[PDB]
């Protein structure tokens, strides 16, 4: 699968995700 | 790119200034909003801050002065939102 566990973790460290 | 998804890191006890996280576009995108999701991390639909965001910044910049205001009003924002929550 395309996330790898390095993004992953940034994403658990985030505050929040902003998208378009 | 048709899907963007930018990723704020944010805790003064450790920096002042928040940090770009996650800097993905298209199926990348899609995937980290689906993990974001997942794993309970706030995702905000904000298009013309998306866009901007992916213009002038890269993963692990700090947040630069362009921006700063607006990223910190999304913060502060956030932070009052779950307040509002936490007592209910």
């Amino acid at each position: 699968e395309i996330l790898s566990e390095q993004v992953k973790s940034d994403i658990e460290n985030s505050r929040l995700i902003v998208a378009n | 790119p048709t899907h963007i998804t930018i990723g704020i890191y944010f805790k003064p006890e450790l920096m002042p200034i928040p940090m770009i996280s996650v800097y993905e576009t298209n199926q990348r995108a899609l995937a980290v909003r689906a993990y974001a999701e997942k794993v309970g991390v706030p995702v905000i639909v904000d298009i013309k801050l998306a866009r901007s965001l992916f213009k002038t910044h890269r993963r692990y910049d700090l947040v630069s002065l362009e921006e700063i205001d607006e990223v910190l009003r999304l913060l502060v924002w956030l932070e009052e939102v779950e307040n509002a929550g936490k007592d209910v």
